[PDB]
């Protein structure tokens, strides 16, 4: 009867800036910083 | 951490968070248009 | 009104508005765009100029080279930077309009003829209420059909 | 540096803070740019398998104008399966009215 097409979501708070947008909550982020020792 | 780091080490930078995008737009019967198949795993 | 909008004609009149919410979401993005172009720059107090003796002369030019070599990157990545902005936004408003485009196409369906000149027309009368509702996301395709 | 070589520690300081500050800046951008072709990359590639699916089932179905297709012809899990890979057979199914 019907067929959909979408994507996935999930429960992150993982946020991200972009050139146009600021705090955007995406479903995987990748943190390239090191920051502890 | 520090600038002044002896060894074979990153580039030191003075951001305090730089973090890449991998992953979607997290926009938790209806398709894209709408966003958030959780159920979609 | 704005950047991107709406034109109508119908039985009660026509004109021009704009697309408040497009427009709106499309500014806000160019507008933290420019600052993130200029609040990412790093501005310092600096004297820049040095003294050097005539026994000197190669410290005078590691120094000169030095400050030589900053500005080459700088100005290189001032011009790239700018010129990839520019090519980023002229499309970014191309796809924010054609976006506009599919979001009411996609609400009329088939109550309306493509007239291939990024207009639509009508098979059912539709009035300025009509009007409001496909401007805004609120179009009831069950209300209207086709007459052949 | 010794207390007589104030220019040569200042010029050591001054190269190395001009290092920090274009890579600093270039990181900055960097990730910022990336990121927002991210999540163009990905807005893209769901339309895509809108469109690539729209045009196999072509007049088969209807488009109901929320990023779904409705059926004419029945359409059971074998039908599903061929719609979800690049394999449905247009010939076979045809519109009711
Ligand atoms: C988020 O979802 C994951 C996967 O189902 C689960 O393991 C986790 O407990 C949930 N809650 C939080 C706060 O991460
Ligand atoms: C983003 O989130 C941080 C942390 O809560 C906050 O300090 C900052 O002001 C927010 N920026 C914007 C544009 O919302």
């Amino acid at each position: 009867d019907q067929i959909c097409i979408g994507y996935h979501a999930n429960n992150s708070t993982e946020k991200v800036d972009t050139i146009l947008e600021r705090n955007v909550t995406v479903t995987h982020a990748k943190d390239i910083l090191e920051k502890t020792h | 951490v520090h600038p002044l780091t002896i060894g074979e080490c990153p580039k030191y930078v003075k951001s305090e968070k730089l973090v890449l995008a991998t992953g979607l737009r997290n926009v938790p019967i209806a398709g894209f248009i709408e966003g958030g198949w959780q159920g979609m795993v | 009104d704005g950047w991107y909008g709406y034109h109508h004609s119908n039985d009660q009149g026509s004109g021009y508005a704009a697309d408040k919410e497009s427009t709106q979401k499309a500014f806000d993005g160019i507008t933290n765009k420019v600052n993130s172009v200029i609040e990412k720059m790093n501005t310092q107090f600096e004297a820049v100029g040095k003294e050097f003796s005539n026994l000197e002369r190669r410290l005078e030019n590691l120094n000169k080279k030095m400050e030589d070599g900053f500005l080459d990157v700088w100005t290189y990545n001032a011009e790239l930077l700018v010129l990839m902005e520019n090519e980023r936004t002229l499309d970014f408003h191309d796809s924010n309009v054609k976006n506009l485009y599919d979001k009411v196409r996609m609400q009329l369906r088939d109550n309306v003829k493509e007239l291939g000149n990024g207009c639509f027309e009508f098979y059912h009368k539709c009035d300025d209420e009509c009007m409001n509702s496909v401007k805004n996301g609120t179009y009831d395709y069950p209300k209207y059909e086709e007459e052949s």
